[PDB]
């Protein structure tokens, strides 16, 4: 077929404005930068002329931002079976997330001052009640996974990095005057949703892109449709990166908070639930190292879906280690008396393993290295 | 009989218990392994019970005498048999957690553990996924129980559907005591009706399930919004809905009043108008905004439609079509042209009522999706006449 | 009564008003019928004359504005606006002559910009059709459901338009003169009604050139100025009002949008003709190379060994100035893009003084004044002016979630196109209606005009594009839906969905894959689809994995769960459909069990190979439920397959046992046909289930695994009773009338074909004594009763034929291969 | 079933034949004097071919009994007209209908 190609002249002038439209797209629209998160958000944050008066009137209604997270919580408060799709919050979402990081000896005094321009940009969000949206959007997708809570939980990390204790205190506050149970039951639903490496799924994948299909209209070299093998890595390391930012910088009411509600009708252990999460994850790492285990070498393939589920590893890691460190007794107690010790005995078997097996080839040193931090 | 049942009973108030202690006093103290103690039913009143007959039940308190219905939760299965714990007087040492502690329940008089029948097979494909609750000597290693704590909103409702339950089956019996006997020229010959109570009653729950204020905050509307969806729900679960059209329809058997005093004395007819007219309000409140519930009523819609000429209760039962209509789709796809007639029929014998044109408006569009079978009999039957 | 009398009559004008109310509930969401009706109470003369009325009562004035729409203009704006989403750009002259800017002298980067809504769009959009509101026409004599459907009534749009300018020019100068007594009682009664009008006509495109730039003026007359009078923008309206504003100007970002669309599909087509000549030219000294150049002549042909989109995908690689040695082309034409690329970045606003001077500026400075001048309290303003907000700050992603809906043409292809946009329309016209007799009708013939054009097969991206298949498949499932499990009504109407998502599959893979992504959805709802008969959507599932390794291969293993528990069921329930017909109730119900085993038949066997990955699955499902084989095969006190078979022919012959015993229903179901036809089904799947024989060879764990549990399953010994067992022969007698079995009753040579599938693939024939004991009882008897139908008579019958294709699929290929 | 009662004389010599279009302004109301339909109303004539069934079969021998310029009154019988069927929404069943038309011209 290829010495049979038609050339680009032969075909007709619709044909080849259509391919030419998504040829123009994806190489000079997409590629296209153009950075407004910072203008509107500053545009939507000033008041307009009118402290003229300057009288009782300091309640001090809210700026046109303010006025935006109040409307989105107003739709996640509302009360429905299931939060419906928003393409215009996912987009605002996003627009505020951008807004508050915008970021080889870096001196003690920008070292500081980095974090306090950090610190400035996400007080422009949660002293506007963005804090408390992103708990009760959170609390709205009731456990379903979807674009709507991965965007709240990028806002939620992106207002939340470096560990804002204000922040913190705020969505402890608001958690635990409503004492509503559906916040925790959402965070439980996604974390027993979060997928992790499935064998079947992996060969079945092999098998695919051996095949190498081509479409109708022209031909695609070897299609990249979505991966199967851990599809949504990206939103389980924001879940718990999300969750270790609520106990950065050794915030013990909140790490008490994760293990146990008490003002709530129904405790869940949030602590628990990793530990749970981290054994499924070790067991397909498990099951992945049997696979490749009579094999020489680990293709490409392979090493990509191991540096992924070693990703997702290390976050959880990340999450347990904050959770307990302070020391939060409590978690420690709790972790103590879970399977915990069952997932690092697990742990121990393929890191000795997998570095005797990539040590042998030099073609997996990048692997080997990205396995020994996670240990 | 009691059961093992998942799905929608674990929010329904017939999963609902009370633990009553063998005592007054302190009776609210922390509960302690091997303590004896009742287990009352909320909604139903009995309590559960080791009879000779049919082993494990439900049974009324004439019959729970402390022998057939003390139980106690124990940690392990071991037997123990150390000593009678002797009861203190105050809280006492917290022990049993909600939640966290795994409880077995034995029955104290014979030893017998609480656990699961086994159900025998070929009866998984009729759906039965209920587990019928027995009384056995050794039981299973799963028959640990966990112990959840219920909201105070639910706790209220469940007694509430009690007394209620009881109040106006007492109410509907007392109507068939005279159902085809007429008094004559002397009392009606038999107890007295509880009028009064039924009209509290009735009041109670009226201002009971009440739609929140359009005055409030958002934040705070959705959540009586929420409970009221709840507590409409937990009603409608237990037949209340059902039990207050029975005493509807033996009510409305009588065309008047006086009609009605001619079997139950002027003194309880005085009052027939009154409580009418509270059923339909309480009818309305039990359905309005929720869907399941109207949609009950894609069974029986003549029931309603047939209603709308009565005179005594002519608002109240249009205010319970409207909340039908407007809820669920389903009442729009079984209407038919009588009911549509007898609803354009009452604007021609009850006057120029607004109300009844927007109980004609949601016959034609509901959620955004119309229905032409509707929308072309309003129009064949009501337009070209042009009175 | 005068109707100004109404003011002081509060209780006739509060049922007036509803009266009007429910005016339009009946005419609602496209009932033209009742809309004509409605024009014999309410006239034209009567609305023409209670828009322009003065004294009018504010929710009498605001209900005849909205009956007014309701009755004649609803459904045109409606239809208009789904087409609005969409840009199919034909390529013609007029196309051509589209620029970002209007030509002018201010600068080379960007000119101004034009006045939004004013110029030339070539973006199809099927007409508007209305009927004249007539009384005296003869009652058509065709039957109800079968008349063509009514259009609108017909109103004079040219005065109508006319008016409403009139109108809204005369509110915003008498709500200039802040008068104690607006029309209506309040400044919303008096604009909101007006805005209303204006904005359905905007979206219906009656105003032309200079309507808009009139309208534009009344908005903001200083930004929209081309080269007491306060614009709309600046009168202090309440938020009601404000409402209504946000609409007008979302109709012209909509406009700009378009623009940018139409301007880049017009620089496309000017553009691809450089390329294609320059290619061309390229291609021509090309061939000359050899004289001065080797082998590497192979790099600079690469480009023609080339799919075309991989072609214009290195043209256009220019960009980022580290590509310009891969693209051949000359600077000059590279100049042309980037040129129109900087003049498209200034046309969104990127980069390149209190007046906005532009549209962009202007929504963007009005939407923020607004929520810092008060509190918004209502919703529906507050997520209108946010959203429009959000358009002006991010043109260039506005621009990039609407190329995907943007498709260029052929100019000789835009009547056929033009057509299926009419027959689109009218299935998107029943997203908001109940289905019905009439319903029905109308989507049938629309699927069947659809069908029928050739665009429909010339461009499935344009298909996908315009979500013909979403829209077909929501019309399917809402008709599903309803009566879920007690009764199917419409059938013709499911029957002909399922027959044109079927086709619709079979036009590409990429349609056969976005009817995939919707493969749970299919399947929980063919759960009662075994009712209907013909195209089911479990048969539109089964269409789109057919074939299809990739489909194949992504197949979840819950959808395959979902598909074994309902085989599951119907091998435990009767079908209730059968028993209310007076069938004898079996325990199961092979009719729809076979639906199912078909549907795992091309889950696991692809192209003529079996999927191991499927296949696995499927079997281990498969025992896992055992209820899923039938009474047969049930291990404990269950009889084998042959005499599962033989138990179903006497049940054939028998009355009373394989009937209801009162084709008679034109589609008789033969219960002892049904059990035969399950259990081939079932031998059927099985065999395609085995593994290849060259993962037997290679000694694989799983594959010899697999085939031991196939093989215990089904005995060798009842393969072969089956295949030995006769088979009814047409025969002469009885004055020579032809003695012919009922194919659909009796045992046929496609129950004998999957058992011999199962045989050559499950067990195989490997020694020479097996091959003779099969070939003079199963074979050479049913080969010697082919031959002898041979005749002037009987070669042509049913039986003769399905013995034909028996021989000729099954037995003779698998005789060629034990020849040696 | 047609009863033609002349309002205002016509020419008297011009009549419409087969084939012929009749522009026409019609104002229609039922017998008891509720009015449904009127040409006057929208400002349009309104036009049609006798011969063609375009119109109820009562306006065919109405018209063709009128001269040019002619205002007659036609009472249609439900027979000619609608009928029992009648017409959904506007005219009841069994209605006369009453018709007052005016020949404008002939084309």
């Amino acid at each position: 077929a290829c010495f049979r190609m038609t050339p680009l002249y032969n075909l007709p002038t619709h044909r080849a404005c259509n391919m030419f439209l998504e040829s123009y797209k994806a190489a000079w629209i997409l590629t296209e930068d153009h950075s407004f998160e910072d203008r509107m958000i500053d545009d939507l944050s000033k008041a307009g002329e009118q402290e003229e008066e300057e009288e009782e009137v300091e309640e001090k209604k809210p700026d046109p931002l303010h006025q935006l997270v109040l409307h989105f919580s107003r739709t996640a408060l509302t009360e429905k079976s299931k939060l419906d799709e928003d393409y215009l919050y996912m987009a605002y979402a996003d627009i505020m997330a951008k807004s508050c990081h915008l970021e080889v000896e870096v001196s003690f005094e920008e070292k500081e001052m980095e974090k306090q321009r950090l610190l400035y940009q996400q007080s422009r969000l949660h002293t506007r009640g963005a804090a408390e949206m992103v708990l009760q959007m959170i609390s709205a997708c009731k456990g379903e996974t979807g674009a709507m809570v991965s965007s709240t939980l990028k806002l939620g990390i992106s207002i939340l990095n470096g560990g804002n204790a204000e922040v913190q205190q705020k969505m402890l506050d608001y958690l635990k005057d409503k004492k509503e149970v559906g916040f925790f039951q959402s965070i439980q639903a996604l974390m027993q949703t979060c997928s992790v490496l499935d064998l079947n799924a992996f060969e079945r994948q092999n098998k695919a892109e051996g095949l190498g299909m081509v479409n109708e209209d022209g031909t695609v070299i070897n299609r990249q449709n979505g991966e199967k093998v851990m599809a949504d890595d990206e939103f389980t390391q924001d879940l718990f990166r999300f969750l270790q930012l609520l106990c950065e910088g050794h915030n013990n009411d909140f790490q008490n908070y994760l293990r146990t509600q008490t003002g709530n009708t129904t405790t869940i252990n949030i602590i628990i639930c990793t530990v749970d999460y981290l054994l499924r994850l070790q067991e397909s790492i498990s099951d992945f190292y049997w696979y490749y285990s009579g094999k020489d070498v680990i293709e490409e393939q392979g090493k990509r879906n191991f540096s992924k589920a070693m990703s997702v590893a290390k976050q959880v890691f990340n999450s347990l280690t904050e959770y307990i460190q302070g020391p939060c007794t409590g978690n420690q107690q709790s972790l103590a008396h879970s399977r915990l010790w069952d997932a690092v005995v697990g742990f121990l078997h393929v890191f000795a393993h997998m570095m005797m097996k990539l040590a042998q080839d030099s073609s997996q040193i990048e692997l080997l290295k990205e396995l020994l931090d996670l240990q | 009989l009691v059961y093992y049942e998942g799905g929608a009973v674990c929010t329904h108030a017939r999963s609902l218990w009370r633990l009553e202690p063998l005592r007054i006093s302190w009776s609210g103290s922390h509960l302690r392994w091997g303590q004896p103690l009742r287990i009352r039913h909320v909604t139903t009143g009995r309590y559960l019970a080791l009879t000779e007959d049919q082993g494990l039940v439900v049974v009324d308190a004439c019959k729970a005498h402390t022998k057939a219905t003390s139980f106690c939760f124990r940690v392990s299965k071991e037997k123990l048999d150390t000593a009678p714990k002797r009861d203190v007087e105050g809280m006492g040492p917290p022990e049993i957690k909600y939640g966290e502690s795994l409880c077995f329940v034995q029955h104290v008089a014979s030893g017998l553990w609480l656990t699961y029948a086994a159900p025998d097979p070929k009866a998984l494909r009729l759906g039965v996924l209920k587990k019928k609750a027995i009384l056995h000597q050794e039981g299973h290693m799963d028959d640990a129980l966990f112990l959840t704590r219920c909201q105070q909103e639910e706790s209220q409702a469940a007694r509430m559907i009690h007394s209620t339950a009881g109040l106006y089956n007492q109410f509907i019996k007392g109507l068939d005591s005279f159902s085809g006997k007429p008094r004559g020229s002397g009392p009606p010959a038999g107890p007295a009706l509880p009028i009064e109570a039924v009209i509290l009653s009735l009041q109670d729950l009226i201002g009971y399930f009440e739609p929140p204020s359009e005055e409030l905050q958002h934040e705070e509307k959705q959540s009586k919004l929420r409970s009221l969806r709840n507590r409409q729900s937990l009603f409608q679960e237990e037949g209340m809905l059902s039990l207050v059209l029975n005493c509807i329809d033996r009510l409305n058997v009588y065309t008047t009043a006086a009609h009605f005093a001619e079997y139950a004395g002027e003194e309880a007819a005085e009052s027939w108008k009154e409580i009418v007219n509270l059923l339909y309000e309480l009818l309305a409140s039990l359905i309005r905004g929720n869907r399941a519930n109207c949609a009950l009523f894609s069974t029986n819609l003549d029931w309603v439609v047939s209603k709308l000429d009565r005179l005594e209760a002519s608002s109240g039962i249009l205010e319970v079509l409207y909340c039908v209509l407007i809820e669920s789709p389903e009442v729009l796809n079984i209407i038919q042209e009588n009911h549509i007639k007898s609803i354009i029929s009452l604007l021609d014998k009850h006057g120029r009522n607004h109300k009844v044109l927007d109980v004609l408006c949601s016959l034609c569009v509901c959620n955004g999706v119309a229905v032409r079978s509707n929308q072309d009999l309003i129009t064949e039957n009501l337009l070209p006449g042009r009175e | 009564m005068d109707i100004l009398e109404l003011s002081e009559r509060l209780d006739l004008q509060r049922f007036h008003s509803h009266t009007l109310r429910l005016y339009r509930a009946v005419c609602a969401l496209g009932n033209n019928r009742v809309a004509h009706a409605l024009c014999s109470h309410v006239d034209q003369a009567q609305l023409l004359h209670a828009l322009e009325d003065a004294h009018l009562p504010g929710p009498l004035r605001a209900g005849y504005y909205d009956l007014l729409i309701s009755i004649h203009l609803e459904s045109a704006c409606r239809s208009r606006r789904s087409m609005l989403s969409e840009y199919i750009v034909p390529l013609t002259p007029e196309t051509r002559a589209i620029t970002l800017f209007p030509p002018g002298r201010k600068g080379g980067n960007a000119r101004r910009h034009g006045l939004p809504g004013v110029g030339v769009t070539t973006s199809l959009r099927p007409p508007h059709h209305f009927s004249p509101p007539c009384f005296v026409a003869a009652l058509p004599a065709a039957g109800v459901a079968e008349a063509p459907a009514r259009l609108s009534p017909a109103i004079p749009l040219e005065a109508l338009r006319d008016k409403a300018l009139r109108m809204l020019g005369e509110a915003v100068r008498d709500g200039g003169q802040h008068a104690r007594d607006p029309v209506g009682g309040s400044v919303e009664f008096q604009f909101v009604p007006v805005l209303k009008l204006v904005s359905t006509l905007l979206v219906m495109g009656i105003f032309g050139d200079e309507d808009v730039k009139q309208i534009l003026k009344m908005i903001e007359p200083e930004v929209f100025t081309e080269e007491l009078e306060e614009g709309l923008l600046q009168m202090k309206l309440p938020e009601s009002v404000k409402l209504q504003m946000c609409n007008l100007l979302e109709y012209f970002c909509d406009q700009e949008l378009q623009h940018r669309v139409e301007s880049l599909a017009a620089f496309a087509e000017r553009y691809v003709d450089k390329l294609q000549a320059n290619q061309r030219s390229r291609y021509a000294l090309l061939m000359r190379a050899f004289t001065m150049s080797a082998a590497e002549t192979a790099r600079r042909t690469r480009e023609f060994r080339s799919p075309p989109q991989e072609q214009i995908n290195m043209l256009l690689h220019f960009k980022d100035e580290a590509d310009e040695e891969d693209c051949p082309l000359p600077e000059d034409i590279r100049q042309d893009l980037q040129d129109f690329h900087q003049d498209l970045l200034a046309h969104c606003g990127i980069q390149l003084e209190k007046k906005p001077q532009s549209l962009q500026e202007l929504v963007s400075h009005m939407v923020v004044r607004w929520a810092q001048e008060d509190y918004v309290q209502s919703p529906e303003l507050v997520r209108a002016m946010f959203s429009l907000l959000h358009r002006q700050y991010d043109g260039l992603g506005e621009l990039l979630r609407a190329l995907p809906r943007a498709y260029t043409i052929s100019p000789s292809s835009v009547e056929d196109t033009m057509s299926l946009l009419e027959c689109l329309g009218q299935i998107r016209s029943l997203l908001i209606v109940q289905m019905g007799p009439q319903e029905e009708n109308l989507m049938i013939q629309s699927i069947g005009n659809i069908m029928n054009n050739k665009v429909f097969y010339q461009h499935p991206n344009l298909m996908r594009a315009l979500g013909m298949h979403e829209t077909v498949m929501e019309v399917m499932v809402n008709v599903l839906g309803g009566g879920e499990t007690k009764e199917i009504r419409f059938p013709k109407m499911v029957t002909s969905c399922c027959r044109f998502l079927c086709y619709f599959c079979r036009i590409s893979r990429q349609n056969q894959r976005s009817m995939f992504d919707h493969l749970s959805y299919l399947l929980e709802n063919s759960g009662i689809g075994l009712g209907m008969q013909g195209s089911t959507p479990l048969d539109v599932a089964a269409a789109s994995v057919i074939d299809n390794n990739e489909l194949a291969l992504a197949l979840q293993e819950q959808d395959l769960e979902k598909v074994v528990s309902y085989l599951a069921g119907c091998g435990l329930q009767s079908c209730p459909m059968l028993l209310a017909k007076g069938y004898p109730d079996i325990g199961w119900n092979p009719c729809g069990g076979e639906r199912y085993l078909d549907f795992l038949r091309f889950a696991v066997f692809v192209n003529g190979e079996s999927v191991e990955e499927n296949a696995n699955v499927v079997v281990r499902l498969l025992i896992r439920k055992p209820e899923c084989f039938g009474p047969a095969l049930r291990g404990e006190g269950g009889s084998g397959l042959l005499a599962a078979i033989e138990e179903a022919i006497r049940i054939s012959e028998d009355p009373a046992r394989d009937g209801p015993g009162v084709p008679p229903e034109e589609n008789r179901v033969h219960l002892g046909h049904a059990i035969m036809s399950f259990y081939a089904a079932l031998i059927d799947l099985l065999g395609r289930c085995a593994p290849e024989m060259h993962l037997i060879q290679a000694g694989k764990g799983e594959a010899l695994r697999i085939r031991a549990i196939l093989r215990s399953l089904v005995p060798l010994d009842d393969l072969v009773g089956i295949i030995s067992l006769p088979l009814q022969i047409p025969t002469l007698g009885k004055d020579g009338a032809l003695v012919q079995p009922k194919m659909s009753a009796s045992f046929v040579p496609d129950h004998k074909a999957s058992m011999v599938l199962f045989l050559d693939r499950v067990y195989g024939i490997e020694n020479q004594d097996f091959l003779l004991h099969v070939l003079d009882v199963g074979f050479l008897p049913d080969m010697r009763a082919a031959a002898s139908l041979d005749t002037a008579t009987f070669s042509t019958t049913e039986m003769a034929l399905a013995l034909n294709r028996y021989l000729c699929l099954a037995v003779l290929p698998l005789i060629t291969k034990c020849a040696p | 079933g047609v009863q033609v009662e002349t309002i205002s004389p016509g020419d008297g010599r011009t009549f419409p034949k087969r084939g012929q279009t009749c522009v026409v302004h019609y104002t229609g109301m039922l017998e008891d004097g509720k009015k449904f339909d009127s040409s006057r109303d929208r400002n349009k004539p309104f036009k049609f071919m006798l011969g063609k069934q375009e119109v109820i079969r009562g306006w065919e021998e109405g018209v063709a009994q009128m001269s040019v310029g002619q205002r007659a009154k036609l009472t249609i019988s439900p027979d000619y007209a609608y009928g029992a069927t009648g017409h959904p929404g506007i005219i009841p069943p069994h209605a006369t209908l009453v018709f007052d038309v005016e020949l404008l011209k002939l084309e």
